């Protein structure tokens, strides 16, 4: 199950 | 910044003349991921070369396995030629059956 | 008997191309099992091991939407990074991500991983505590402050301690026959004459999995850094791997030399030498 990212860089 | 590809050319199975086999060209440790790889028989591009998908190692560098069917002989020579932005000119390495 | 899962993600922008190519690859115990690629006609996460076809269409629809989200996240981040490093238009750029978990042989979480690279170089990474960030670059400080202020670390920590572990457990049950096994190396020594009164002894190891292996040469006691030649471990292309190591030796005194092969499939290290 893949991660989903939080704030953009 | 550019990391130059390291190249090995070798067969899947123990080479025996007259016996079908698979020639590999393993290209590792390069950046950026854009790269051209050709496998050569007697100087000339081999037409139907299989190419694995883009992958990267835990040091971030990219790697690829190119391969093709071939039947080794006494007389023919095989090689792999890589073009990459890390090098002004292409790099060729020759298949050596003892390595 | 330890275990691991990783997702390796890459986005690449190229000079005139409309938008970046995004690729994600998932690994269980360092073997590929899923893959998404935005260049496909119908971009979707796809099975890459036979054991994954057990998953119903809701698994694939959800992971695919996640991938499309990641694609957009990488696109915006790439844009932001260009401004952070005062890079202009007309070059090629790369953003990469590794993330995942390591489990002990008791199936408990050993360690969580979350790291990014830009242009193939460390940009920012979640420290082992899953609470603080390491970022070396002055330009990366901007991201560090942004992520510290939004509580990003809490979000990734919940994934790494929760889902990552939970779904890895589920994957290890589903693929229990495929990736439990190892293949032992079969080894032999070849002889190769050279420059008068000297020869090279080449110790081969073939057909092994996983790739981790050590070949040493010994002069009846000590090892040999003294021009031991070798090659990097290489894939045979059938799921197994190959390696050799060699050493220059006097002709006639070749049986004073022994090659040892260390591999996690072996019950003990192999010992070997040249045999006419």
């Amino acid at each position: 199950k893949a991660v989903y990212n939080f704030a953009t860089m | 910044i550019q990391k130059t590809p390291q190249i090995q050319v070798y067969s899947r199975h123990p080479p025996e003349n007259g016996k079908p086999n698979i020639l590999n060209c393993y290209v590792t440790q390069f950046h950026p991921p854009h790269i051209e790889i050709q496998m050569l028989k007697n100087g000339k591009k081999i037409p139907k070369v299989e190419m694995s998908d883009m992958s990267f190692s835990k040091d971030w560098s990219f790697y690829i396995l190119a391969h093709t069917e071939f039947t080794p002989t006494e007389t023919d020579t095989y090689a792999c030629r890589v073009k990459h932005d890390s090098m002004a000119e292409p790099k060729t390495v020759y298949w050596d059956r003892d390595m | 008997g330890p275990h691991s899962m990783r997702y390796f993600e890459t986005a690449v922008s190229r000079p005139g191309l409309e938008e970046p190519r995004y690729i994600s690859v998932g690994y269980v115990d360092n073997k590929e099992f899923v893959r998404f690629d935005s260049d496909a006609e119908n971009p979707r996460y796809e099975p890459r091991a036979p054991w994954m076809e057990q998953e119903g269409p809701e698994y694939w629809e959800r992971e695919t939407q996640k991938a499309k989200g990641q694609e957009q996240w990488f696109r915006v981040s790439l844009r932001n990074l260009l401004g952070y490093y005062n890079q202009s238009a007309g070059g090629s750029h790369t953003l990469q991500q590794m993330s995942g978990c390591d489990l002990g042989s008791d199936w408990r979480l050993l360690r969580g991983y979350l790291q990014f690279a830009y242009e193939g170089r460390d940009y920012i990474a979640l420290n082992e505590d899953l609470k603080t960030w390491t970022a070396a670059d002055m330009a990366a400080q901007i991201t560090r402050r942004k992520w510290e202020q939004s509580g990003a670390a809490e979000h990734y920590k919940a994934y790494l301690e929760g889902e990552c572990v939970e779904w890895l457990h589920r994957y290890l049950k589903n693929g229990n026959a495929t990736l439990l096994r190892t293949d032992s190396p079969k080894a032999h020594v070849t002889h190769h004459p050279r420059s008068k009164g000297e020869v090279t002894l080449r110790c081969w190891a073939l057909g092994f999995y996983p790739a981790d292996i050590t070949l040493t040469w010994q002069l009846n006691g000590e090892e040999l850094t003294q021009d031991m030649e070798l090659v990097e471990t290489r894939p045979a292309g059938d799921g197994t791997f190959q390696k050799w190591a060699s050493v220059v030796v006097p002709l006639g005194k070749e049986q004073n030399y022994t090659c040892r092969v260390y591999h996690e499939g072996l019950p003990e290290p192999l010992t070997l030498r040249w045999e006419p």
